[PDB]
């Protein structure tokens, strides 16, 4: 993370932690510009040790003031009824195993399907070639040319374009 | 879809069904109607007092 | 009787006599029907047991314990399909062939009439086993298994035939069990012990202790395609009942040193259990618990006083079953994913629906819930356990403890989701998938209807 | 064992704290949520339901107690300040109740 | 039904109405209504077969056995006397079980029977089954050989134990 | 409206089934249900004779 | 308790030049979706990690044990250790209880089972 | 193994006789032809026979003299009971 | 008082029939719910008759059906409670359950797998029901653990 | 069928540099403090060179956590290290190592001494000496 | 506990009372106190700590309660009155912390 | 099960970016770039993201902050995590 956004990540969640404590939601309010005369008071100086005290001193007096039990914005990372519903998940690539007079359902699907592949089916000579071509060696994120240079199918196809929806 | 029989609600306070609520008071009453018998008629205790046993003798 | 043996040798050329690929229908079609004759004499008494010849009684003893060995074995074809359909037909006539002749000797053996055809037909296995274990393994450790079945199953079996040839001599003759009206005790010395001690420790070497198990998992990891003999090595081991036709007498009296075999097995029983949890091979993982509840029964046997036989006549074939079956679920979902890595499967239940209850009704049957033979099967273990010293409780309270962790982590490893990269794992579970799965939760529970056709005399 | 008397009574003061906290937070402030709230509760499939136990909730407690064989001799001599203790304590919770809200 | 005097029971005790009151009572709505339901779906089947089954009569007797063989006959080592020398022995622990299972239910029906006096009534059936069991594991009771039961070869070394010592040993008798 | 022999496919088939396992069965077990006493008071042979 | 677990230490400037821990990483889920994504697979992937998780844990020891440091020897103090134990809790009782059996009664009659 | 087949143990015929011949071998002829035959099969380790017979002896005694579950030691002074 | 028992046992058979039609009885379809909602309408006011049989003239009652095995001395069976713990609450914990269903009825009702949630609730109540309603000791013990699975 | 060098050999110290990352980069450059070493008190066959040890613990933590996946959920191509005891721990808590549970499960024992007493209420404490009398002292009648 | 001598019959739950359980008694008021017939004490069905004074009061108040049935109320005056035999018992049961206290006090 | 649009998350952001006064509400919706308004350097990105958690209430991660450039851009993604517009 570079030196610059590291007070985002606590700028983030400082007021965060905040509302979980108090009630009113003008009280949340009203505490807003107040708590946040804090923060400009020196706004402009150095990157470094001067202001490393701005970071420093920020560890404590926020641990200290911590886990008032969160507000966790129920779907998200934690809390309840986030990951709940699984029953579903969508597995895509339900539709190998048939044994038609199950197939006779959805014929307009099952023509679109078909259609999908015909990208799957050869996008590859230049798609992965070029993966060849566009990393030198040791490339890091390894995403391809964002368009792939004149058409991308998908390129990410389908896994990251096709995958599953909620319900 | 299924049906527009309510439109949700920006905060301009949804509407009651108007047989809602009435509906419901009339068992606002059976916990204050059914408080009557409370102190008629029994006291904060019926109960009988007890004579201190002075007779030791 | 030869109403058993006859038919199935019969089967014997009823197999290669065939044609192409009808042979395995042709005798899975047959060896269902000899469980007709299979029950048709026998559950005769009940009281003043069964002998209708001279050296056999075939079961009557109140072990019946020989309706069951009939099963499994139409039930290997059902369950050794699958890998095995890629090598030549005389070979596949062969596997089929030491396969019953496997079936053949567990008819002799439970029967015996005696001590000393037991004997050379409790060690006249090995001989079929130890070749389907060795070859049509899958690793390269198989070879290793091959040695550790013997060399201690032969170990020290062989001072048996020391010591049965000693008693054959010196009292009478062994030729008969159901004559014991003569028999004197055993007293004390320093060598009835070993008399003692010659004539029990070969049958421990099968059904383990804590010490000396040590090729139990060893030849189970690796071991035939469908488990198709390690549903019939889960049958050999608990066949090591005839402890319960000798030490009900033939030495009687010496209960002094049973107690390094109660405390050394009674504390194992709290132990390899709980060695067992973080196992990451699944075919490791049921093998320990085939040790642990296996292991309850000499608890059950060295103490004397029925109501251990009432409940340690269920427990032979209370796993028999329960235990069998998990080899069969293990199996297949390896059919389908070439790793018996238990992580790697992860995300099962959205895939195969059907194939969910029956991971629960197995691992359910390990929780015994109170109404199976299970528990009635533990309960009477426990009731007179207790009397022996109050203490009891504790140790195998635990095991009611440790062993319900035990199995869920086991089921509930198989609810997650996980698409993950498998695009393998299409098969919906065809039906020999669940047919061969069912056949055992079916007659299991049943039998809970009418459980008096599961206990021994007392 | 004269420590649930303190104990126990005790308890029951929260019994009043239990309620209000969750109604006061709930029933009482103003609204906060999220706009976008739909809320209806004319629900055939629901209002059946409540209607049922409510009534069935009053008059419960006192039919169920006034048929029974008596099985048992309560005291019934119940001198001062062992009487209301409950209900005094109580009293107090509503009042430490809305006072602390 | 049963043998009286095997299952002995006292009598009924029916209880005396009293109505005392001016106000309906709903079981007469309902023992004139549920009996309207009830007898003619269901007594009239019981004696449709009942009569449908006088046209056969089968028969399966009362097995009562042929007892020579004694007891502590005979001499030591033998095999065909000491066979039929258990057939007594076994047979009378199978009944010895089941007399205590008659006796212990003869008991409960001195509970649900009364169940508010539990004490000073029954007169026998406590005072008398602990007087039963303490006649049950000593000698008829082979323990802790229990296991192999030990049939008539320890049946007696009891009951030497119940002569060699007691009557004798006894100090002075 | 009926929907009127399903409350009686539903509860009459057991109703039937059940008793006839009863009427035929209480006095062929030696001691089957245990009912208790009539529990008397002295309203039959009896007087009070207080109130006191 | 358990732990600290230092959600934050000391960095800042130093070991910036530490880079290419990513590069090591970035390889593979190139390579990884490499192998992950193409038309015609329909079957598990190699996973090495995996292959040397058990084999690495399983087997693999008895072969690289020495019976040297006596903190493998401390298995004594593990192994047999509290099976002594279970025999000098049991022997006691068996006999404590026995001795009572015999002289003096201490059950009832009404006990036919055992 | 699915070209669009429906199979169920190998290949086009006898798999379809492979199912019937499980199937209908291995229960319904089996697991209830067969269970029957033990649910109502006859007295099972005698004690059919030994309710009764252990009821009728019980009053036999109780009627005229006799005590109920002697232990007697069958019959004593039919042994000399060696003292030392 | 003949008919006094046998009511009770109708109760319990009756909340089996909706398992047992539930492979090939010609299932009622979706809405299979209310075919259950009813089965259980009908059992409350089955219970209410019996508890006024008992609170004029006493006398509860048990039952000695069915020998399961009979083992050296004692012999268990089975048998089912009439006590007083029994006469009064089994009317409310049928009572308060025919209540919930319909709520659920509301609240689950967008889930594919409904039809099998009013099973994994409905042996809950049936085993339950069990535990309290048995005096033979071993028999409270087989609905004891029967419930502590259905949480799982 | 993996061919030759599947997993540890006799470690812990054959050329540290050679095994990480020869193949199973435990570390990169053979000195990430992810080197085959963590042989810690060794002569115990346990845990040999092994691409392998005592990289911390506590937890993977299964959050946001999305280069790709990253910890129990969609399995990072190798890293792994130790296992198995990971669906069952977390992380850090807000308090620290204090233990006023010991304190409160013994804050009733000082009502321990409570228990030795009586609660009886009629009548009251009244300090007394011998006026105590549970049922009788002096004569009967 | 008054008369402290055998039971000829050794039923305990002590279906051998004394002659009549009391709770303590007498010890002078009342000497012979008097409660109802055991002979039909027992005879119904009456639990223990029923067998307390005002047996003979609350017999009738049940007989009332099985005369009507569909009703909620019999008399709640007896009941009342149940009190009134019962604590006037219990009051009189009060006196025993009046005596021992002055009597035990110095003389 | 309730109906979701394209439509009001061109408005609701629109909205409430028009509600603060700090903004005056004659500039840009859509595309402003809101580099133009991201005076200071903080205050803005992650200040912006304050309120508009206050309606839809989903997490707002971090990593997508950065997105935040085109106006367009933050109600571009919003369709993909909620399952929005076709
Ligand atoms: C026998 C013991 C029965 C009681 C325990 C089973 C509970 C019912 C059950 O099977 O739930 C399946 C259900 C299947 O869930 P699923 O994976 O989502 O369903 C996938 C498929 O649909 C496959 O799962 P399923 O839910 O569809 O189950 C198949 C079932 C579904 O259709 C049904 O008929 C329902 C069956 C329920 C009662 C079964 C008979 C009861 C007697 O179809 C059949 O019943 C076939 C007819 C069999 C008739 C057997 C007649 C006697 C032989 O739940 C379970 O997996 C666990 C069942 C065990 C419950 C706990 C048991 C201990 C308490
Ligand atoms: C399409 C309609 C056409 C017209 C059809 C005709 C009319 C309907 C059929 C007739 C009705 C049969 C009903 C059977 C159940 C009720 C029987 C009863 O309660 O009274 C006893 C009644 C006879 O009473 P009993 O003659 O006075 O008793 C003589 C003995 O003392 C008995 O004493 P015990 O010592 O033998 O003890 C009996 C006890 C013990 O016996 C056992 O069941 C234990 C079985 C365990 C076998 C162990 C070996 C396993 C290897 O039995 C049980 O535990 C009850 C189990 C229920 C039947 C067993 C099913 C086995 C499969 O039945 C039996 O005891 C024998 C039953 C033998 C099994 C029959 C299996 C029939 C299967 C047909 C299924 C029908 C399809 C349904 C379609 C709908 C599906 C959704
Ligand atoms: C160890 C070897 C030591 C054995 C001691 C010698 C055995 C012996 O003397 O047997 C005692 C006795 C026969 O000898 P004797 O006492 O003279 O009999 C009286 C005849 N009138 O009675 C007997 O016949 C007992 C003979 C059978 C004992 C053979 C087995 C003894 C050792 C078994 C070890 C158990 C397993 C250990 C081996 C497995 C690992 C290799």
């Amino acid at each position: 993370l570079t030196h610059q956004q590291k007070v985002l990540r606590l700028y983030k969640r400082a007021l965060r932690h905040l509302e979980s404590w108090c009630i009113h939601r003008d009280k949340y309010r009203y505490f807003a510009c107040l708590l946040r005369a804090r923060f400009d008071e020196h706004k402009n100086e150095k990157d470094m040790v001067k202001a490393t005290q701005l970071l420093r001193e920020a560890e404590e007096e926020f641990w200290h003031g911590q886990h008032p039990q969160p507000y966790i914005f129920p779907e998200s990372p934690g809390g309840t009824s986030y990951e709940r519903y699984e029953c579903y998940k969508v597995p895509e690539w339900c539709l190998d195993d048939w044994h038609p007079s199950e197939k006779a359902m959805y014929p307009d699907y099952f023509a679109k399907r078909e259609q999908w592949k015909k990208l799957r089916r050869e996008s590859w000579e230049r798609e992965v070639k070029q993966l060849q071509e566009e990393t030198p060696v040791g490339g890091p994120r390894t995403e391809a040319l964002p368009p792939a240079r004149k058409q991308g199918d998908l390129p990410p196809l389908w896994w990251h374009i096709v995958t599953r929806p909620r319900e | 879809g299924g049906g527009a029989h309510i439109e949700p609600r920006y905060r301009q306070f949804p509407q009651l069904t108007r047989s809602q609520v009435i509906q419901a008071e009339f068992f606002s009453a059976t916990m204050w109607f059914w408080i009557l018998w409370r102190f008629w008629h029994d006291s904060d205790a019926v109960l009988g007092h007890f004579p201190y046993p002075d007779p030791s003798q | 009787m030869l109403k058993y043996i006859i038919p199935t040798i019969m089967l014997m050329p009823l197999t290669w006599l065939s044609k192409n690929n009808m042979i395995w229908v042709n005798s899975t079609a047959h060896s269902l029907l000899i469980s007709f004759t299979s029950l048709l004499l026998m559950n005769q008494f009940g009281d003043n047991s069964l002998n209708f010849s001279l050296l056999f009684f075939s079961d009557s003893l109140s072990t019946p314990l020989l309706i069951l060995t009939m099963w499994l074995l139409p039930l290997m074809l059902m369950a050794s399909q699958h890998h095995l359909s890629k090598e030549n037909l005389t070979r596949k006539k062969l596997f089929i062939t030491m396969l019953i002749s496997l079936q053949l000797f567990l008819i002799m053996t439970f029967t015996a009439m005696e001590l000393i055809l037991f004997y050379i037909l409790f060690e006249a296995t090995l001989v079929p086993t130890l070749i389907i274990i060795t070859r049509w393994g899958n690793q390269t450790e198989r070879l290793n298994a091959g040695l550790y079945f013997l060399f201690y199953t032969l170990a020290g079996s062989l001072p048996l035939l020391v010591a049965l040839i000693y008693i054959q001599n010196t009292v009478g003759s062994l030729n008969f069990l159901m004559l014991q009206y003569w028999v004197q005790p055993v007293h004390n010395s320093w060598s009835n012990v070993f008399m003692w001690l010659a004539c029990m420790m070969a049958f421990m070497v099968k059904m383990p202790l804590y010490g000396l198990h040590l090729w139990l998992p060893k030849a189970h990891v690796e071991a035939p395609i469908a488990g198709s003999m390690v549903l019939a090595a889960v049958l050999l081991k608990l066949g090591g009942y005839g402890m319960l036709r000798i030490t009900l007498i033939l030495n009687p009296m010496t209960d002094f040193m049973a107690y390094p075999f109660i405390m050394l097995s009674l504390w194992g029983m709290i132990m390899t259990s709980s060695i067992c949890l973080r196992q990451t091979d699944l075919k490791s993982l049921i093998a320990y618990s085939s040790v642990s509840h296996m292991a309850l029964v000499i608890v059950a046997i060295l103490i004397q006083t029925p109501w251990s036989y009432m409940g340690a006549t269920a427990l032979m074939i209370a796993h028999g079953l329960t235990s069998s079956m998990l080899f069969c679920l293990a199996n297949s979902n390896y059919e389908r994913i070439h790793s018996r890595t238990m992580i790697l499967a992860r995300g099962l239940q959205t895939l195969l629906p059907l194939m969910a209850t029956w991971w629960l009704l197995a691992s359910l049957t390990n929780l015994a819930l109170p109404p199976t033979i299970n528990l009635i099967g533990e309960l009477f273990v426990v009731m007179s356990t207790f009397s022996w010293s109050n203490i009891t409780i504790i140790l195998m309270g635990v095991n009611m403890v440790i062993t319900a962790l035990y199995s869920l982590y086991m089921l509930i490893m198989t609810q997650r989701g996980k698409y993950t990269y498998h695009i393998n794992n299409i098969s919906p579970s065809f039906t020999r998938e669940n047919a061969l799965m069912s056949l055992h939760i079916l007659p299991l529970l049943l039998l809970t209807l009418n459980p008096k056709i599961i206990l021994g005399p007392l | 064992n004269a420590w649930a008397l303190l104990m126990t009574l005790i308890a029951t003061s929260f019994t009043a704290i239990y309620s209000t906290r969750i109604i006061f937070f709930a029933l009482l402030g103003q609204p906060r949520f999220p706009t976008l709230v739909n809320i209806n509760e004319n629900n055939p499939l629901l209002i059946n339901s409540i209607k049922r136990l409510l009534i069935g909730s009053l008059f419960a407690g006192y039919i169920i107690s006034n048929n029974i064989p008596p099985t048992t001799i309560p005291q019934m001599t119940m001198p001062y300040y062992l009487k209301t203790t409950a209900l005094i304590v109580t009293i107090l919770g509503f009042i430490l109740a809305l006072e602390i809200s | 039904s049963w043998d009286k005097d095997v299952y002995p029971e006292p009598p009924r005790r029916t209880p005396a109405p009293s109505p005392q009151t001016s106000l309906p009572n709903p079981i007469t709505y309902l023992t004139k209504a549920f009996d309207l339901l009830v007898d003619r779906p269901v007594t009239l089947v019981r004696e449709f077969i009942e009569r449908q089954h006088a046209k056969n009569k089968y028969y399966y007797y009362h097995r009562e056995f042929r007892r020579v063989p004694d007891i502590t006959e005979c001499q030591e080592k033998d095999v065909l006397c000491m066979f039929e020398a258990e057939m007594q022995w076994r047979r009378d622990y199978k009944v010895d079980q089941e007399i205590v299972n008659i006796i212990q239910e003869r008991l409960k029906a001195c509970q649900q029977r009364e169940g508010e006096s539990h004490r000073q009534n029954c007169a026998k059936e406590l005072e008398q089954f602990t007087q039963v069991v303490k006649a049950y594991q000593d000698r008829y009771h082979d323990l802790g050989a229990h296991y192999s039961a030990r049939k008539c070869l320890a049946k007696q070394k009891q009951r030497m134990l119940a002569e060699r010592k007691a009557a004798k040993e006894a100090a002075a008798a | 409206y009926r929907h009127s022999i399903f409350a009686f496919t539903h509860v009459l088939i057991p109703v039937w089934i059940i008793h006839y396992y009863l009427k035929y069965h209480v006095t062929t077990k030696p001691y089957t249900i245990v009912e208790k006493k009539p529990r008397i008071f002295p309203g039959d042979t009896i007087l009070e004779t207080g109130e006191v | 308790t358990t732990l600290d677990p230092a959600e934050y230490d000391i960095s800042s400037e130093t070991r910036k030049a530490q880079a290419e821990r990513l590069a090591i990483r970035s390889r593979l889920k190139r390579e990884y979706q490499l192998q992950y994504y193409d038309p015609s697979r329909r079957g598990v992937i190699e996973d090495p990690a995996l292959v040397r998780w058990t084999y690495a844990r399983s087997a693999n020891i008895y072969p690289n044990f020495r019976p040297n440091t006596k903190t493998s020897l401390l298995g004594a103090l593990f192994g047999i250790g509290p099976l002594v134990f279970w025999y000098y809790v049991f022997k006691t009782d068996r006999d404590r209880k026995e001795k009572l059996i015999q002289e003096g009664k201490l059950d009832r009659t009404f006990n036919i089972s055992y | 193994k699915n070209p669009d087949s429906h199979g169920y143990d190998k290949d086009p015929a006898v798999d379809i006789w492979n199912m019937r011949v499980v199937f209908f071998f291995g229960f319904s002829i089996v697991l209830v032809l067969g269970s029957t035959f033990v649910a109502y099969l006859p007295d099972y380790r005698m004690q059919e026979w030994a309710r009764r017979e252990a009821e009728r002896l019980v009053k036999y005694r109780e009627a005229h003299g006799l005590p109920i579950m002697e232990s007697n030691c069958f019959d004593p002074s039919k042994i000399q009971l060696p003292e030392d | 008082m003949n008919m006094f028992s046998s009511l009770s046992l109708v109760t319990l058979l009756l909340l089996t029939m909706p398992i047992m039609m539930m492979s090939f009885n010609t299932y009622k379809p979706s809405n299979y719910p209310l075919y259950v909602k009813t089965a259980i309408s009908y059992a409350f006011i089955t219970s209410m008759i019996p508890t006024m049989m008992f609170i004029h003239s006493g006398q509860e009652l048990i039952i000695s059906n069915w020998h399961w095995l009979t083992i050296q001395t004692l012999k268990l069976s089975l048998s089912f409670k009439m006590d007083y713990f029994s006469m009064m609450f089994i009317p409310v914990a049928l009572f308060v359950t025919w209540s919930i269903m319909e709520f659920s009825m509301w609240y689950m009702y967008s889930d594919p797998n409904i039809n099998k949630f009013f099973k994994y609730l409905l042996l809950f109540l049936i085993t339950m029901l069990i535990l309290v309603t048995a005096n033979n000791l071993f028999q409270l013990f087989i609905g004891w653990e029967g419930v502590g699975i259905m949480s799982f | 069928a993996s061919h030759i060098t599947k997993d540890m050999l006799p470690g812990p110290y054959p050329k540290t540099p050679e095994e990480r990352a020869a193949a199973a980069k435990k570390y990169n450059m053979r000195v990430e403090d992810y080197e085959p070493y963590p042989d810690d008190g060794t002569g115990y066959g346990d845990y040999p060179k092994l691409p392998d040890r005592s990289q911390q613990e506590r937890d993977p933590w299964y959050d946001w956590d999305h280069p790709d996946l990253r910890l129990n959920w969609g399995e990072p191509m190798h890293w792994d290290l130790d296992m198995y005891i990971r669906n069952r721990v977390d992380t850090s808590p807000t308090p620290v190592n204090w233990n006023l549970m010991c304190k409160h499960l013994f804050g009733f024992v000082a009502f321990m001494l409570f228990m030795f007493w009586v609660g009886e209420t009629y009548p009251a404490y009244q300090p007394v000496g011998p006026k105590q009398y549970p049922y009788n002292n002096l004569y009967l009648e | 506990a008054r008369r402290y001598l055998g039971d000829a019959s050794v039923e305990p739950d002590p279906l051998r009372m004394p002659t009549f359980p009391p709770d303590y008694g007498f010890p002078e008021r009342k000497e012979r106190e008097m409660v109802a017939t055991q002979q039909e004490m027992n005879d119904a069905q009456l639990v223990l700590q029923q067998r307390d004074y005002c047996a003979h009061y609350l017999i009738r108040f049940l007989k009332c309660k099985r005369d009507s049935f569909p009703n909620f109320l019999a008399c709640k005056h007896e009941r009342h009155d149940w009190d009134y035999c019962e604590h006037l018992d219990y009051v009189k049961r009060m006196k025993e912390f009046e005596r021992e206290r002055r009597l035990l006090q110095r003389k | 099960a309730p109906p979701l649009t394209l439509e009001g998350i061109k408005d609701r952001v629109l909205y409430v970016l028009k509600l603060y006064d700090k903004i005056d509400p004659e500039k840009l919706s859509v595309n402003s770039h809101f580099m133009k308004d991201l005076g200071l350097d903080s205050l803005d990105q992650v200040e912006i993201i304050m309120a508009m958690e206050d309606e839809f209430g989903f997490e707002i991660p971090d990593i997508d902050a950065e997105k935040l450039m085109c106006p367009q851009e933050i109600v571009d993604y919003i369709a993909d995590k909620k399952d929005v517009y076709e």
